[PDB]
Parts: C-alpha cells; sequence; structure tokens
RNA sequence: CGGGGGGAACCUGGGGAACUGAAACAUCUCAGUACCCAGAGGAGAGGAAAGAGAAAUCGACUCCCUGAGUAGCGGCGAGCG
RNA sequence: GCUGUUGGGAAGCAGCGCCAGAGAGGGUGAAAGCCCCGUAGGCGAAAGGUGGGGGGAUAGGUGAGGGUACCCGAGUACCCCGUGGUUCGUGGAGCCAUGGGGGAAUCUGGGCGGACCACCGCCUAAGGCUAAGUACUCCGGGUGACCGAUAGCGCACCAGUACCGUGAGGGAAAGGUGAAAAGAACCCCGGGAGGGGAGUGAAAUAGAGCCUGAAACCGUGGGCUUACAAGCAGUCACGGCCCCAAGGGGUUGUGGCGUGCCUAUUGAAGCAUGAGCCGGCGACUCACGGUCGUGGGCGAGCUUAAGCCGUUGAGGCGGAGGCGUAGGGAAACCGAGUCCGAACAGGGCGCGUCCGCGGCCGUGGACCCGAAACCGGG
RNA sequence: GGUGGAGCCUGGGAGUGAGGGCGCGAGCGAUAACGUCCGCGUCCGAGCGCGGGAACAACCGAGACCGCCAGCUAAGGCCCC
RNA sequence: GGGAUGACCCCAGGCGGUAGGGGAGCGUUCCCGAUGCCGAUGAAGGCCGACCCGCGAGGGCGGCUGGAGGUAAGGGAAGUG
RNA sequence: GGGGCCUGACUGCGAGGCCUGCAAGCCGAGCAGGGGCGAAAGCCGGGCCUAGUGAACCGGUGGUCCCGUGUGGAAGGGCCA
C-alpha cells in the first residue's frame, strides 16, 4: 500500500471546539453570559434549589445491610434450554462457563424457553417447566455439591 | 477519578429493565390516623419523568 | 481465490508458486490499516513534555502589594500566570499515549497489509541465502541475482541473524525478525521479502 | 509542543496598517487606532455607495428641471409627458441631453407636452 | 568499646491544624493531610498465625492487577469506603 | 575517495570509484558513509571499591514407642470504666490496641470464628531476628511528536548573586562580530569622546554588548497641501497639482453623508467602566469515571489487567477479571415470568462489546487574574 | 382548505430565569410621574442598519447576501436652505 | 429536475441578528511522509508591491534585505491566533 | 327534618380521566372477599361541595410468608399497620 492516504476515513473529527476569536464562540466563551458559569457550579443531577432534590422520596427499599456486611449464601444463575440447543453430548457447569453463561457465577439452574434436547444435563436446579420440557430425552442430574 | 454511586438513591429507588426509575409512593408513613383505605392502599411503586434521567446518572456503575 | 504467492529457487530448482487463502488479495480496509499504524506510533510516543503550574514555580506566596489603595492593579503572588515569572496554565504534563487496540484488529491489519502487498506483485518469499556470514557485500550480490536492485525500498524478514547483519546498513532495506512483523514497517516499505520459515510464523499469527 | 505567537501578530497588524494609509495622526500609526477607524470607514463606504446612487438621481433631476424650465414647462409636468408618450427612456442619467445636444432635448420637450393638450 | 552532627526526596514512629466541602453550621469533611519532634537506612515498615473465614478450605510479610466504588459506614446529609 | 567545476570557502553540481556487523550523531569556510571525532563490532585494571552470581568452610539442623503429668513468656489473659484503630459516627458492636479498677490458669490450659448461649471448627498471646519482590532521585548515564533566552530551573551569563529587609525572609536583570581577529598601523579634525581617509574581510548599513535588526518614538530631504472656517477626523463625488501611461499612484480644494472602541445595560457619543502608544507574555485543559454521538473490529458474544517473553521507535503472550446473554421480589424465592393478593380478579415491572474520535457531565485548581480573612511553624 | 425555517415523537448542546417603551383593558397612585403592578398586542432588546419625524431604542414607512452614474413606490413631502 | 452525477448546468424558494446551537475553512508549534526533496544561481526571518488566486481567515508571484537553514501531497499531535 | 335496622368511617384491586415542572392533590366505573339496608330495582370504600394540613430522615408500638455473619437459636434488621 501507499504511504499517504492510508488517511483516516469518513469521520474522525479531532477538530474539537476552541472558544477564542471574533467568529465562533467569542467574548464570553461558547456558552455562559451571566455568573456561575465561572470555575465550578453545584451539580445538578441531585442538587439544588437548596430545595429538597427529590430526597422527599423514601427508602422502602428496606433491607439495606447490617454491620458485618453481606451473608455468604450460595448464589444461582439462570440459563435457558434454548441456549443449550447449540451443543450436544452432555452439559454440565463449567462446561457452560466456557461459553456465554454461568461463568464463575456459581450454582447452575437450567430453565425456560426453547425446546429441550437429548442430552444429560447436570444442574443444581430446574424450573418445573424446564424439568418437564427436558423429558423429551435428557437428564435429572440434580442434587450435586459436597 | 471513578464515580461513586450515590448511596441515598440506591437505597431508595429501583432501576427497571427498560431503564425507568421506580420509586415508592410518598406520603403514608405517619400522616395516617384516618386517610381512606384508598389512600393507604394506593402505595406501591411508580415512575418519575425527566427527574429519572438525573437519578439514573447517579447510579452510574450499577447501571 | 486470487492467491498465488511466489516461491523462490531454494537450490537450482526454479521459481515454483506457493498460494494461500484471503491471506492473498482478500479485500483491503484502509481505515483499519490506518487505525493500526495510528496505534503503533502512539504507544511508541514518549510524552515526556512537562511544565510548571503556578503552584510549582519557585516564587513565594507573599502578596505583592495591598490590593487596595495602591493605584496599581490587583494581585496576589508573582507566580500567577499573568506574570512572566509565573506558571503556565494548562501546559503539558507527562502522560501515556498508549492504548489497547483490539488484537483481532491487529491480526486483520497484519494479514491485510501483506495481502495488499501480495496483490501489488511485491510479495516474494524465498529460500536461497548463500549470502552468508552477514557481509553487506554478500547480500548485495545475492540481491542482484534476485532482481533486488535497490530501486525500491525493501522489507526483509527472517530468523537468520547472519542475513540480518547482511542488509541493515543498506539504506534502501529495512531488516526485521519475524515476530517484529507489523503493518507500519510493512507499509513504509515498497517491497516485501520473507523467509519461508518467516512465512510459516506469519501463518500461525493468523490462522 | 509549544506554539508561541511568533510572526503571526505582527502581520495581522501591518495588514491593517496598510489599509490605514493617509489617516490623520495615530489613526495611521497605532495598530488599533487604525483598526477602529477602518470599521467606521467600512460602513461609511457601504452606505455611501447606496447614497451615491441617490446623489446622482438628484443631480440629473436638477439640471433636467433647469433645461426644461428653459422651455416654459417644468420637471413635474415634463416627466408626465415622457411617461404618457411612452418614452420611459430618458432615464434621468441620459437627459444630459440637456447639455450635449439640447437640439435633441428641445424635441423631447415638444413630444412631452404633446401628450398634454 | 559506642554515641553525638549532616543528608534531595523516600520510610517509620511521637505529637497534629485551618481555610475548605457540607451551597449557613456544631456531628461529619479537608485529613492523620500540612506542619513540628524523634529515629532508620540504602531503603524503611512488615514478616512465619493465640491469622483468615465457611471452603473435606487456605497457609509468613511486602508490592502490583483484580475483587469494588462492591460489602458496608454516614446530621443514612455532604461524603467515606 | 580521488579528480574536475562554481564559489571567500565544497561537504553542492559533475565524472569515475570504494566500505558497510560501521548509511546513529556532531564537526570541518556551504549540503560528506569513505577528512576529523565517532558509529557497528571487539579489547582493557597494577590500585581501590563492588561482589554466593560460582565455589568452598564453619555455625547449625539429622528417631520411634510406654509411662509420669514436672514446663510451655503475669499485674499478662479475663471483666468493667475511658478511648484509639478497622468500612463500623453507641450501633445488635465483636476483633486489634490500652490510661484506670478489679485480677486467672499451663493443655479439663487459653484467644478467636461480629452481642450472647450451645454445638462444630480455627489458632496457641503476654520475648526477639529475618533477605528478596516495594519506595525515592542529591549523584552517573540513556532517551524525547520537551523549552529554546519575557521560553526552559529563580540562575545558559561568576545567582541564591546584585538589590531589598533588624531578621526570619524576599529576590532580578544580563546569551550570539567573523570561516579566521585578519579586532583596523599610518595620516587628518578634536582635550578627549567621536569622526574622515587608509587598511582587513566574501560582507564593515559584520567595527566590537558588533548576526538578524520589526513597532512605538525622534529627525533630515522631497512631492501634494493649508492663515474667513466649525472638527469621532473618515467616506462618496467632482475638480486641481505631482510621479510612470487612454491605466494607475500620491495629495486634497469644494460639495453630500457621518454620535470613537470594549464592557455593562431597559437604555452609552455618552458627562457610566477599561485603555498614553508600541512590542512581546497572557485565559475552557489533562487524568480517571460517566453519558450521548460518530469511524471502525468481532458478534451471543466482546474484551483482556497486572505481569511474562521479544524488540531496542516490533510486537507477541497473559482470561484473574469486567460488561452482555433474564426478569421480578425487601427478602426466603420463583422464573419468561414474578410482586401484592384467598384468587383460573385485576394491575406493576418484565428482549451487545472492544478500540479511535467529538459533544457534554462527576472528581480533582477544572476558563484566567483578585480578596477581607483562618490555621501551623518560625 | 392550508407543504410551512409548519406540526408530532426520541435523544445531544444551550442561553434565559435583570426587561424596556407604545396602544388597549383593570388595580394601586392624586382619572400625578420616563411611577408601580398584572392582562392582550406590538416593537426595542438582538433591527443605535435604511426613509420620515429638525435632532431622538422602541410614533409613521419598511425586515439591510453583494454590485449599478437604471427604473416604480412607502411614510412624508414639492417658496429658499 | 437532470441523471453519458458532469459536485457541472437549468427550476423554485430563502440568506438583519446578541445569549446561544450547528457547519465548513485559514493560520501557528511539533510528528510520520525523510538515509527523501528545496537551499549560497541564497533557507528562515524582515522592508516594499498599483501584480495573481481566494468571500474571508489567508495563499502566491516580483523587487530589496538577509546569510543557513527550510520542508509537498496526504495523515497525526497540541503550551495554537 | 323525623324514624327502623345497621357499621361500606370495609379488605384485596382499579379501566379511565381531572390537575400538573417535579412530588403532591382529586374523581372514578367495574371485578373478588365477606357484610349492611331493601320485597325488589338497587345503594353503601364516611360526612351537600370547595379549608381542618406536614415530604423524607430518626425513633416508638401491634402484628408478620422474610433476613439471622460456620450450624441451631438468640441479638438486631425487613415486610404490614
Amino acid at each position: 500500500d501507499l504511504r499517504p492516504n492510508p488517511g483516516a476515513n469518513k469521520r474522525r473529527k479531532r477538530v474539537g471546539r476552541g472558544p477564542g476569536s471574533g467568529h465562533g464562540k467569542t467574548a464570553t466563551r461558547g456558552h455562559k453570559g451571566q455568573k456561575s458559569r465561572s470555575g465550578g457550579l453545584k451539580d445538578p443531577r441531585r442538587f439544588e434549589g437548596g430545595r429538597s432534590t427529590t430526597l422527599m422520596r423514601l427508602p422502602k427499599r428496606g433491607m439495606q445491610g447490617q454491620v458485618p456486611g453481606e451473608i455468604k449464601r450460595p448464589r444461582y444463575q439462570g440459563v435457558n434450554l434454548k441456549d443449550l440447543a447449540r451443543f450436544e453430548g452432555e452439559v454440565t457447569p463449567e462446561l457452560l462457563v466456557r461459553a456465554g453463561l454461568l461463568k464463575k457465577g456459581y450454582r447452575l439452574k437450567i430453565l425456560g424457553e426453547g425446546e429441550a434436547k437429548p442430552l444429560k444435563v447436570v444442574a443444581h436446579a430446574f424450573s418445573k417447566s424446564a424439568l418437564e420440557k427436558l423429558k423429551a430425552a435428557g437428564g435429572e442430574p440434580v442434587l450435586l455439591e459436597a | 477519578p471513578k464515580m461513586k454511586t450515590h448511596k441515598g438513591a440506591k437505597k431508595r429507588v429501583k432501576i427497571t429493565a427498560s431503564g425507568k426509575v421506580v420509586a415508592m409512593k410518598t406520603g403514608k408513613r405517619h400522616l395516617n390516623w384516618q386517610k381512606s383505605g384508598k389512600e393507604i392502599r394506593q402505595k406501591g411503586r411508580k415512575f418519575v419523568l425527566a427527574k429519572p434521567e438525573a437519578e439514573r446518572i447517579k447510579l452510574l456503575l450499577p447501571y | 481465490m486470487k492467491e498465488v504467492a511466489v516461491y523462490q529457487i531454494p537450490v537450482l530448482s526454479p521459481s515454483g508458486r506457493r498460494e494461500l487463502a484471503a491471506d492473498l488479495p482478500a479485500e483491503i480496509n484502509p481505515h483499519l490499516l490506518w487505525e493500526v499504524v495510528r496505534w503503533q506510533l502512539a504507544k511508541r510516543r514518549r510524552g515526556t513534555a512537562s511544565t510548571k503550574t503556578r503552584g510549582e514555580v519557585a516564587y513565594s506566596g507573599r502578596k505583592i502589594w495591598p490590593q487596595k489603595h495602591t493605584g496599581r492593579a490587583r494581585h496576589g503572588d508573582i507566580g500567577a500566570p499573568i506574570f512572566v515569572g509565573g506558571g503556565v496554565v494548562f501546559g503539558p504534563k507527562p502522560r501515556d499515549y498508549s492504548y489497547t487496540l483490539p488484537k483481532k484488529v491487529r491480526k486483520k491489519g497484519l494479514a491485510m497489509a501483506v495481502a495488499d502487498r501480495a496483490r501489488e506483485g511485491k510479495l516474494l518469499l524465498v529460500e536461497a541465502f548463500a549470502g552468508v556470514n552477514g557481509k553487506t557485500k554478500e547480500f548485495l550480490a545475492w540481491a542482484k541475482e534476485a532482481g533486488l536492485d535497490g530501486s525500491e525500498s525493501v522489507l526483509l524478514v527472517t530468523g537468520n541473524e547472519l542475513v540480518r547483519r547482511a542488509a541493515r546498513n543498506l539504506p534502501w532495506v529495512v531488516t526485521l525478525a519475524p515476530e517484529g512483523l507489523n503493518v507500519y514497517d510493512i507499509v513504509r516499505t515498497e517491497r516485501l521479502v520473507m523467509d519461508l520459515d518467516a512465512w510459516e510464523v506469519f501463518q500461525n499469527r493468523i490462522g | 509542543p509549544r506554539a508561541k505567537t511568533g510572526v503571526v501578530r505582527r502581520r495581522k497588524h501591518k495588514k491593517i496598517l496598510k489599509l490605514a494609509k493617509g489617516y490623520w495622526g495615530l489613526r495611521s500609526k497605532s495598530a488599533r487606532k487604525a483598526r477602529e477607524t477602518l470599521f467606521a470607514a467600512g460602513n461609511y463606504a457601504y452606505a455611501h455607495r447606496k447614497r451615491r446612487k441617490r446623489d446622482f438621481r438628484r443631480l440629473w433631476i436638477v439640471r433636467i428641471n433647469a433645461a426644461c424650465r428653459q422651455h416654459g414647462l417644468n420637471y413635474s409636468t415634463f416627466i408626465h409627458g415622457l411617461k404618457k408618450a411612452g418614452i420611459e427612456v430618458d432615464r434621468k442619467n441620459l437627459a444630459d441631453l440637456a447639455v450635449r445636444e439640447p437640439q435633441v432635448f428641445a424635441e423631447l420637450v415638444e413630444r412631452a407636452k404633446a401628450a398634454q393638450g
């Protein structure tokens, strides 16, 4: 290939916005006209008025956490038998981490959408539904863990 | 250098799968004494509008 | 596919013809090639430019004159950026211009870069190097027989350190180990010459 | 890297000092008394072109009037004539016929008052 | 025999602010920061479990990346973490 | 690596060669791989430093059962009071540390696993030492999409100086002849300072704070022009005179028109702010997060961090981890559903990533200059 | 009916949040004020660019992309300036 | 609307403007382009120009000075007017 | 206005609208539970209507499918009122 015009295509635009001249964004600088466009202003997102944000709303999202922090408890990850359809033989956790879902996220639970497939399928649980669909050839390796 | 989540909202407003912002109806934590069964009942959750754009921007890491 | 590279006479055995995939004229994406070169030359940047804020300037903080009924203008310390002695405002600090380009985009670029070059008719991978004990003399002679006249610039990749010493000092040839294969060095050069062992590793570096 | 002003300012300034040739005093010497002056000069010119176009309408009229006043009637009436006669021609510019070739003017007047009996 | 005093930063320890932020302010923040003192050295500190924490678990200490702006802390404010 | 050619001067230009593990870079009268200093590549320490990296040599370390129950760090543990540290702000408040009071035991000993009890488990306090992987840059060296004398350190220069202040302390300015000094003998005017000749030089309007030498500012000469006109100083028109040519350039006599610039304001020629003029210096940024947009790569996937190897302006490797692939519910949980509810009522919520670029936002002065003041140590 | 620098929807970036006069309609005021407070309209603001009004932000005329030594009108004018 | 898309020609509207929003350019320092190309038959910078191209920011060309450096097309970065 | 039986001054929900910068404020047919009055058609989720009101935070009570820092329980939280 040549040397010049490998050149950036279509739209790179590194032409950012400077404000200093008679034409463009002049005098007071491309915005501002007033006081509190000057080297800091309060937020907004949350702030201001000095009204009450809306922190008049209320934290019913109760169960916010006690001192020594979280409780370790075994956490479960969903995956649809739809997603399983892909591959054949026998499916197990970690076999799944080496793909889209589960990854490290611990205790596998197969459930839900799509038609089931003839393969034994190790899991920590199922939805009732997915246990039923998986009657169409396939597993009840459940129980697990020790 | 890395934004912090604004705990005061995390603590009081869910973010839906659309990305609407959901808050409990205000106004029945002690008011009551006798407001209609309709009043005290009619407090499950709700949307907000334009003010959620703001509330979202603060739950920045949790998306 | 259009894909017929150019064997080079190992011993007397004339120029056969190796040929391989969209590794040969696939379809060149200039923008990407550009993104890669861009990446290559920014990560190599040093970014050792620095300058002193008003804060970092030697002058003390004493107020310079009252503020009030002088008759001169208002001022704090003489280190302020309206002051000649003073600090520079948003001057450069030292920073890092590197950034992590998608590896895949690098494979692509590298694959393509050669391809353009293959399509041009410039890619010639060889085998013969009786041009030994890396003497510029020896290489040059060898080059003559290979039709490498020095009328265009040439990128030579090979693991053989003696042929590397051989060119190098030639000013129309850019010498290179195969792990150093890269678009910029490819592109800057007019003609591309590879060891078959170098073409083997280049194979591995894609797929 | 650092990009000092270098050469650039001196030039915007003597671009403008060229434009200021012949202005009184500092207006031709000060980087910026020149500048000021030249805004105003610029506006003057623009409006003054507009005016030039009216300044001559005016001149022509007044010597047209003069000349056709020499043959009894006046400019109000004379233009009526030309108007009716269909000779929207004259074009006050070209009733310099008043001066070079009054002969021709004389006629024009005659035709004019003929549309008016 | 040792000591003493010096040393650009860097380290440990003993003491330890305020403007500031909270759009006032006292709890809170700035911040164990700035600064003062003592000490150490080419580094200093730490270091071989009366540890972690829920794993038939791991196995000195230090440093980097993660974990995570998570767990929590908080005039449940600002913010801290 | 020589010659030839212009030039004061070749390294330019030309002819014909050569070296190259050396075609980095500087200098030489200009622009040189082959003239010089170098570069690639390779040598070198008597002396004094450094030195398990490779050797040696010590100190040192090398068992089973079966019994006794003799020892397993004390004002210590432990508890209470008062506090500190930890993410923990008295909280349900453990753990670690301890100023005060009370005050054990030696393996049935004792601390801990977040008040506390009971199981189950972890560890052996009240003695000490321990490299390396980590920080920093007075100092030596290497690099630069770092500065180039109002910049870069305050300091390119005899600067922490001159100067200022009792003192702590404060703190400047100021670089450049030329290839070579060949730095102008001697004559002339002058007291000298300065000139004028002569002379050197490629050049002296390169002549010594001497390269380049902009503007303000001050002169001299020349053209046009003005002593009965009134003005933001210009402008439009005519006409005259002056200078190279059917076209210009300069100037301005009379005519028409005409309330400076910036800021701040409902509103400024304004008798509201700023500004003597000229030159230089002087203000919307960068890091990390975020959020839109956009150029691309791959796609139910995308992507790697620290590091490790390779390069010596070469790129690789590295999946810990991170987003996305599922939602609802405070939670237990259930799941294409789920939450409230007795409910086969109702109703609420329920379908990409990586890199570049740009707009904007949060955290850091965060567009630049300015306080009155508060605190610490002097 | 109406294709308009109309409308509606989703998102990025704002500035403004100090108005002024005139007419009409009310309040306050004294059927005072270049007064003051609303309402409908309009212009100045940002149209101190152009014509009229002697001069003059907002009364009359009229929305200035550039050029002309062409023409027709607006308000207002036609004894001289 | 053509459409031998020619970014070249017809047809129709619009083009005052402060805060602001958007869009296209110009120029300065530095980087690749460069072991290249321009330079003593004269670089950069400076003094003129009634000449040429550009709406403009600017770009050339011509003379004078200056005496050794400068740097395309096409990209990239910022102590950029 | 007077009398009779009554407790709908309900619990679980709410199509749909008023109002509206937000957050509040207001009306609501109809379905289920279990009732009241009426022979029935029907009516009843306080009062002829428009004032008698106070977001969150922090606590207190009474309940309760929930959480319970190795396990079982506590301590303490959440949920409803």
